RNA sequence: AACAGUGGUAGGAGAGCGUUCUAAGGGCUGUGAAGCCAGACCGGAAGGACUGGUGGAGCGCUUAGAAGUGAGAAUGCCGGU
RNA sequence: UAUCCUUGGGAGUCAGACUGCGAGUGAUAAGAUCCGUAGUCGAAAGGGAAACAGCCCAGACCGCCAGCUAAGGUCCCAAAG
RNA sequence: GACCGAUAGUGAACCAGUACCGUGAGGGAAAGGUGAAAAGCACCCCGGAAGGGGAGUGAAAGAGAUCCUGAAACCGUGUGCCUACAAGUAGUCAGAGCCCGUUAACGGGUGAUGGCGUGCCUUUUGUAGAAUGAACCGGCGAGUUACGAUCUCGUGCAAGGUUAAGCAGAAGAUGCGGAGCCGCAGCGAAAGCGAGUCUGAAUAGGGCGCAUGAGUACGUGGUCGUAGACCCGAAACCAGGUGA
RNA sequence: GGAACGAGGUAGAUGAAGAGGUCUGGAAAGGCCCGCCAUAGGAGGUAACAGCCCUGUAGUCAAAACUUCGUUCUCUCCUGA
């Protein structure tokens, strides 16, 4: 049996040329009056998965 | 393919039992109780190889001390005089003399006794 | 490679220059090793299987209640601890086959042929012709060629006379140019070819 | 080689690590699973992204975007691979597939200027880049389109 | 050669021993195979020989390969005592 | 004085104990409990502390019937005043 | 058949789904080997027989009806050394005496007496442990296989590597088969652009990328994933049946 | 529905070559020295390991009767631009 890809993480992440994983931030859904515009401009931007998490999950994304 | 393992186990265990001769009954007749004594005998043997060096030392020393007490000295005072002289032979030799050739022992003790003064 | 030629009689004649690309090349023994194991494995048959604790007959009931007895917990009389027992992992039918890449396998066969021409256990022999299909004639030929051991024989289009002969001999095998292996080559210690078959193998290689 | 002098290339082969086969091995009595716990059991473990009830990473993160049905992943040439061709010769995706330059045509062909040229060519493709076609006509070629 | 070092659980790494089978090559065996019992032999270890006895027909060695590959414990299973 | 950093593969661990020092809770009681800090044990044999995981001394490749010392000791058990 | 070889392998190599258990459905065993050939022990004795000792057959009777070998636990016979004022996880080291004489080497068996010394495994902060497990001997008995991913090592070819199914081919190797797959260019949610791209009003800055390039196929090994997935072990749940 | 023909299955037949000699041995398939057949060296058995001892193998042949397939013929039925 072929490995099954983890579909939620597939919907959330994207792969890079250097093998890193692009991601979005949290705290960016619905409750913004309790946050500074500084946070918000920082958080609409993208991010990158950390090493520990990457170690945890990368086997779930070999098939991208 | 399948593998039984008939001969190896028997051969190994018998080797152990041949090592375990002379032991009291079941400890030479039975494999595993013998194994756990043989092994124990190994630790005891290691220990005793190093206790010999500690025991014969004592024995030599007692002999030397007796001979020096009849010569009119103590072991400690003697060996101090000897190291002070240069007579660093060793205790095993001294004991062998004190048993066999006590005159030589007296020669040495007289040297040390003189050089203590 | 400018090796001698021989007749079916065993008499020498003018030599033959061979395709150095196929024969005049340095071998690669790691490659040959890999190919040999591959073929040696592919010839397996995989008819090895045993009975799991599920496949074995019976079991089912808890032979005795979990508690109250002085005996040990046991779930079935067919678990591996037991005399009858089901095997834990054991064998099971499969295939040991695998395939290499084409460049590698052709390099392998080229290499071993190069080695044969090096150590001079190779013989070219045009025009194998047998009025009969007999073995006495073949063995006489091999005697005339001083072939006292295993041997491989090659044709282009399956001389059935030569195949009917030469099989009753133990150490001898026969094949066409299309059916060449590395394993047969290695195993049979000496090689007999028709120059026709030479042109075939060297043009497909 | 010979069957009775075989040997592999060093480093190609290794012995497998058996476990539960004594303590001199260093893998006896536990097979390197250590002592008790959910990871030491038969079938023992957890699913990979699991974190012990902590809300795992992907769930705490949001989804983003979608996929188009009508996407085009054109096959890309980067304009240095063209120097392998002869001067003045036409070029087509068919020709590239023939040469093996392109192992797959995916909706068309695009050319890109990660290189340079020393050749004029009568190129025709599905789509071009600005730098690419300029480099072509600068070398003296042309920029036809399919 | 010199220098330095060499306690060790979990655990990581590396070197190997041994068992069954297969391929090839070279062998042993009714002038006595394997197996079994002795022995004061050899090797750093796993282990390996030699001699004698029993037994009365199959078995090692080398290089590789593949594994139902090594048991002292499961209130383990079976059998025997 | 040689270990430091990065990347990658593989793990195990998340019940800790005592002792000394500084603190808390406690009754300035607990071989208590909880923290910090250093050590030892754990995972470390050996000598002493009678015996005696955690104290004192000290770190085991192997052998030797050689010697110098540490802690602790020198009337006999038991080597040494 | 790089499948088993009588605890294995069909439960079952033998009169087995038998014996046996159960009201019943149902459960469910054990147990192979004389010898080349019966030539299977005429006859003599002991004995009521059985069972022996001779003789004889046979290569072999130490082969004699559980009939190839025949281990260990266990059971006994005889004897070289030791032992009835001694306490001892039962040994080790030292060591006298006595008895022997080897795979001939600072040899062997016993061992009065002295010294040191609280078993093995598990689990524990820590166990001689008055915590667990094992009566003993023997056998069997636990990290594997497929598929896929990833890392390392190796090999081959390299900006190119590779075939799958399938056809032919001895269940094979091989050839054909390039459909497909990975990589060579990425960025962006996407249109799309392109060694740049996205954001953005922005030729700004910043992120990701290139310039600082090597992958790919196969194999070994490690690890992971999905499958009973290191082995044994529940109480229990469901379906269908058997039983007043 | 029927015949004919061909092939095959359901019993089978044939089928080359050495007691070769000599040493052990209880007995040779074994050892040594020699020969032979092979479209047959596949297997099993025979007092121990057999190409040439037996049954057999390769190859070539074979069926009264019942069956399987195939070909042809009879037999049937036929219109479409």
């Amino acid at each position: 049996p072929k490995m099954k890809t983890h579909r939620g993480s597939a919907k959330r992440f994207k792969k890079t040329g250097s093998g890193k994983l692009k991601r979005s931030h949290a705290y960016t859904s619905h409750l913004f009056a309790n946050k500074s515009q500084k946070q918000k401009r920082k958080l609409r931007k993208s991010a990158v998965v950390s090493a520990g998490d990457f170690k945890r999950i990368k086997q779930m994304l070999a098939n991208i | 393919p399948r593998v039984k393992g008939g001969t190896v186990t028997r051969k190994r265990r018998k080797k152990v039992l041949k090592l375990a001769k002379g032991y009291f009954g079941s400890k030479h007749t039975l494999y595993k109780v013998a194994n756990q004594q043989v092994m124990k005998s190994g630790n005891y043997a290691f220990r005793d190889r190093r206790q010999k060096k500690r025991d014969f030392r004592k024995l030599w020393i007692t002999r030397i001390n007796a001979a020096a007490r009849m010569n009119g000295l103590s072991y400690s005072r003697l060996m101090h005089g000897l190291k002070l002289s240069g007579i660093e032979v060793n205790r095993k030799m001294l004991a062998d003399l004190a048993v066999n050739d006590l005159t030589a022992f007296n020669q040495l003790a007289d040297a040390a006794k003189a050089q203590l003064n | 490679p400018k090796v001698a030629l021989y007749n079916q009689n065993g008499s020498t004649a003018g030599d033959i220059e061979l395709n150095a690309s196929v024969f005049g090349i340095e071998p690669n023994e790691s490659v040959v090793f890999d190919a040999i194991l591959m073929q040696r494995a592919s010839l397996r048959q995989g008819t090895h299987k045993v009975k799991n604790r599920s496949e074995v007959r019976g079991g089912g009931r808890k032979p005795w209640r979990q508690k109250g007895t002085g005996r040990a917990r046991q779930g079935s009389i067919r678990s591996p601890q037991w005399r009858g027992g089901g095997v834990v992992f054991g064998p099971t039918p499969r295939s040991y086959s695998y395939k290499l890449p084409k460049k590698v396998r052709r390099l392998a066969i080229k290499s071993v042929l190069s080695s044969k021409v090096i150590d001079n256990n190779i013989i070219v022999l045009e025009d194998l012709t047998l009025d009969t299909a007999k073995t006495k004639e073949m063995a006489a030929i091999l005697k005339g060629l001083s072939v006292e051991k295993k041997a491989l024989i090659v044709t282009a289009d399956a001389n059935e006379a030569v195949a009917l002969s030469a099989r009753n001999i133990p150490g001898v095998t026969v094949v066409e140019a299309n059916g060449i292996n590395v394993l047969d080559v290695v195993n049979h210690e000496k090689l007999l070819i028709t120059k026709a078959a030479v042109e075939k193998v060297e043009e497909v290689l | 080689m010979k069957l009775h002098e075989l040997k592999p290339s060093e480093g190609s082969r290794k012995t497998r690590n058996r476990v539960g086969r004594g303590i001199g091995s260093g893998n006896g009595k536990t097979a390197g699973k250590g002592h008790k716990g959910q990871n030491a059991r038969s079938g023992g473990g957890v699913r990979p992204g699991f974190e012990g009830g902590q809300m795992p990473l992907f769930q705490r993160l949001p989804k983003r975007g979608f996929t188009n049905i009508n996407r085009k992943e054109y096959a890309v040439v980067n304009l240095d691979k063209l120097n392998g061709f002869a001067e003045g010769t036409e070029v087509t995706p068919e020709l590239l597939l023939e040469t093996g330059v392109i192992s797959k045509l995916n909706a068309g062909v695009k050319i890109l200027g990660n290189g340079k040229l020393e050749k004029k060519l009568t190129v025709k493709a599905n789509k071009f880049s600005a730098s690419a076609k300029e480099a072509v006509e600068a070398a003296g070629g042309t920029a036809e389109v399919i």
